[PDB]
């Protein structure tokens, strides 16, 4: 989402989740847990979710299929100018030939 | 050793000719043609109120038929809002034509013996064979 | 063994770990076609 | 994942680009006139 | 007139005389095609290979405060006698309100009801409603947005 | 194609007949290209069914150009 | 033996457009030129009028 | 006509509205059905 330039396959292998370490038979188990549901029972983990990784910068896989808006056309903007230029000695040329003519 | 299963119906019937919605759209349309000819006619009139409406029908259908050559330039300027919406509306019905003509088609064709409409099947599942097979 | 989640009155209850993970969900239907109103390359084609 | 509707009938809801703003510059376009009427005065 | 022929108008042109002006109508009119045939070879291309998204997610907001303000016609879904009842009501469910009235205990007679339309919206557990939608009536559609 | 070719002779009789009132053989050629959007600056007719047949044969025009346009770009796929 | 192929693969030509859906649309080179006839006697009345 | 004539292939080639060479001659609008058939 962050950077650019790179694409995932799917297929979460593992599904686990992220637990908090602390040695056993501490008295720190339940209430900590009951907080953790706290965090969840609020939305307040969709607000850290919001605050730290829901940014998205660059485009997803989609395939717009394209765009069409000035780039590529360079190679027939040409055909204004690859004559113009040279039809005013066109113009020479046939008041040549209407003075011969 | 597979299984025998049976051939769908296809996306046929090609009688779309106002699929791509016109009997509404178009004969909306058509008459903002006229209503909006009238007033152009008034436009160059205050500077062929019957006639001046074929030049936009010209304009539409790609017609040569044309008398309606505007002594004010804001009619003409019309005229450019007028071969701008047709090419739009061609171009749009054309991209309607063939997208409908191939887009998808809906399936739902067994896999094998790893599907789950199989493996768990339905009432409505006889997924029953021959007697006394070696399946 | 039931499929059952916890609140934080479910103190009286004593689960294991979770094995399986769901959320709380809505169902909608479909609808038929999206808004796209004949401008895409019109800012595009617009440069040109 | 999510592949493809289908469709056939026109959104009429994308007609909006159909009615931008054509009484809008046909406005301009009377005031154009009137200024025009004004150009007669001088 | 020299600005119409992009477009195939009927529109009867000044002739011009046969010098530099025609041999640049002709020069114009490659222009002329080429556009048309790129922009209708884009525009059919715009047709096919295009996500269609729905709404559901401002929703959760937005039919959640303003039920009324669209359609009075806005079906809700319940989990009767659920744990997640009681959840919502202290947290998110204001929608707590005008949902007496759209309480079905028996969820495949709410799932025959939104698939005839009587209902707009159906809460539940994530879980069941992707499986069910996975065995859903053949391919109708009926996940939340994204997932 | 045989069979609105037959209508276009059948359309230009029937301007011949009806119009007895510069058809001989322009009557095809000129009422036959503008399905293919000539250049060709057709004997303009008079303000009659003459032109009103025209644009009921244009709606036929433009309905063949998209709908051989979509089958042939439909041929390049699948 | 079994080498006989009667009926067509899966392919999807994709489509065919020979003769057949035009119907709709060939009711329109008919639908008013009947009635065009009647047009000429109104338009004749009106320049017998005007 | 003959380094006119070519113009009208030109104007029935790329849909541009130069007309001068109406043929009196059948076959040749013939010809020019095959121009605009190709």
């Amino acid at each position: 989402s962050q950077k650019c330039d790179l694409v995932t396959t799917g297929e979460l292998f593992f599904r686990s989740g992220f637990g908090i370490g602390m040695r056993k038979d501490s008295p720190w188990k339940q209430q900590v847990s009951l907080s953790i549901l706290k965090s969840h029972e609020n939305g307040f983990m969709e607000d850290l979710d919001k605050t730290w990784v829901r940014y998205q910068e660059c485009d997803s896989r989609s395939n717009a299929p394209a765009t069409l808006t000035c780039e590529n056309m360079a190679g027939v903007f040409m055909l204004v100018a690859g004559g113009i230029v040279a039809g005013i000695f066109l113009i020479f040329i046939e008041i040549a030939y209407k003075s011969r003519a | 050793l597979t299984i025998l299963v049976k051939k769908e119906i296809p996306r046929s019937t090609l009688d779309s000719f106002m699929q791509p919605f016109q009997s509404t759209l178009w004969l909306l349309v058509g008459l903002s043609v006229h209503v909006v000819a009238v007033m152009l006619y008034l436009l160059d009139r205050f500077s062929t109120l019957s006639s001046a409406m074929w030049f936009s029908w010209g304009v539409l259908l790609n017609s040569g038929i044309g008398e309606g050559a505007p002594r004010s330039f804001s009619a003409r300027i019309l005229g450019m809002v007028w071969a701008g919406f047709a090419m739009i509306i061609v171009a749009s019905y054309t991209a309607n034509l063939a997208a409908f003509l191939v887009l998808d088609r809906p399936e739902e064709r067994i896999t094998g013996i790893n599907d789950p409409r199989l493996r768990n099947p339905s009432d409505k599942f006889i997924y029953a064979t021959v007697k006394q097979s070696s399946v | 063994v039931g499929s059952l989640t916890i609140n934080e009155e479910r103190e009286v209850v004593d689960f294991s770990v979770p094995f399986i993970e769901t959320g709380i969900s809505v169902m909608v239907s479909r609808s038929n076609g999206t808004v796209s109103p004949s401008a895409f390359l019109e800012p595009f084609s617009a440069c040109v | 994942e999510k592949n493809e509707v289908m469709s056939s009938q026109l959104d009429i809801d994308n007609m909006a680009g159909v009615f931008y703003m054509l009484g809008a510059a046909m406005a301009l376009s009377l005031i154009t006139f009137i200024s025009e009427h004004l150009f007669y005065w001088q | 007139l020299l600005w119409g022929l992009v477009f195939n108008n009927s529109v009867p042109v000044q002739n011009p005389k046969g010098t530099t002006s025609k041999i640049m109508v002709s020069v114009w009119a490659f222009f002329a095609v080429i556009f048309l045939a790129s922009y209708t070879a884009n525009l059919a291309a715009f047709m096919i290979q295009e996500e269609y998204v729905d709404q559901v997610s401002g929703l959760s907001d937005k039919k959640f405060q303003r039920p009324n303000d669209f359609s009075p016609p806005f079906r809700f879904g319940t989990v009767p006698n659920g744990s997640t009842e009681r959840n919502i009501r202290n947290n998110y469910a204001e929608m707590h309100a005008y949902m007496g009235k759209f309480n079905q205990r028996g969820v495949d007679d709410a799932l025959l009801s939104l698939k005839t339309g009587k209902l707009d919206a159906f809460i539940y557990d994530a879980a069941v409603l992707n499986y069910m939608a996975g065995r859903d009536e053949g391919c109708k559609l009926v996940t939340i947005g994204s997932g | 194609w045989v069979m609105m070719f037959v209508m276009l002779l059948i359309v230009s009789a029937v301007a011949v007949f009806v119009f007895e009132y510069v058809t001989i053989g322009k009557a095809i050629w000129l009422l036959w290209g503008l399905v293919f959007n000539n250049s060709v600056p057709v004997q303009n007719p008079k303000g009659t069914t003459s032109k009103i047949m025209v644009s009921v044969w244009a709606f036929f025009a433009v309905i063949f150009l998209a709908s051989y346009t979509a089958n042939l770009a439909a041929f390049m796929i699948q």
